[PDB]
C-alpha cells in the first residue's frame, strides 16, 4: 500500500465537506505513486458512487494498486506493433500505438509525454517501460 | 491481449504526468 499519512494528507488537502470526487480520487492516487486506469475509475464509481469520504477513498487507491504490472507485459505489448523486430519504436508508432488503443492520450498528454521521455526516431520501449514503471 | 497491457502502459504514463496538468478526467476507451 501506499504511505498512509501521505494519503490522508492529500486526502484532507484536496477535500470538502468530507469528501472527493473519484477525479481527484485519480489525480490523488497519481501523486501517491500509482497508476489507477480510468476502467478502474469507472468500474469503482459503478460500485461506490463518485464522491468518496476518506474510507471510500482508502479503497478506490486499494483496487489502483495493480500489483501484478510487470515490466515484460508492458514490453511485450509494444514489441506486439514492433513489426520488423527493430527493438525499437518510431515517435510515429510510438504515437499511434498511444494515441489509437487503449485508454488513449490526449495530444495534450502525448505532447508532453514526448518532450521529456522521448529522445528521437528510435525510442527504445524496453527501457521507456523500464523508466514508466519507476 | 494486448491491449489491457496498453492502458497499464497509459496509466503509468498518466502518473508521471500528474504534475503536468493535462490528464483528462474522461477517457473514450478503444
Amino acid at each position: 500500500m501506499v504511505e498512509a499519512d501521505e494519503m490522508y494528507a492529500r486526502f484532507n488537502a484536496r477535500a470538502s465537506g468530507g469528501k472527493v470526487s473519484t477525479g481527484d480520487a485519480m489525480i490523488l492516487a497519481r501523486q501517491l505513486g500509482l497508476a489507477p486506469s480510468y476502467a478502474d475509475k469507472q468500474a469503482f464509481e459503478e460500485k461506490s458512487g463518485d464522491n468518496l469520504d476518506y474510507a471510500s477513498f482508502q479503497k478506490f487507491v486499494g483496487t489502483s494498486t495493480h500489483p501484478e504490472d510487470n515490466i515484460e507485459d508492458l514490453v511485450e505489448a509494444f514489441a506486439y506493433f514492433d513489426v520488423s523486430k527493430h527493438g525499437y519504436l518510431t515517435r510515429k508508432q510510438m504515437g499511434n500505438i498511444l494515441m489509437t488503443y487503449g485508454e488513449p492520450l490526449t495530444t495534450e498528454e502525448f505532447n508532453a509525454l514526448a518532450a521529456e521521455y522521448f529522445t528521437s526516431d528510435q525510442i527504445d520501449y524496453r527501457q521507456f517501460c523500464k523508466a514508466m514503471l519507476e | 491481449k494486448k491491449t489491457p497491457f496498453i492502458i497499464r502502459a497509459q496509466a503509468h504514463i498518466r502518473r508521471h504526468l500528474v504534475d503536468n496538468n493535462v490528464s483528462p478526467a474522461t477517457v473514450q476507451p478503444a
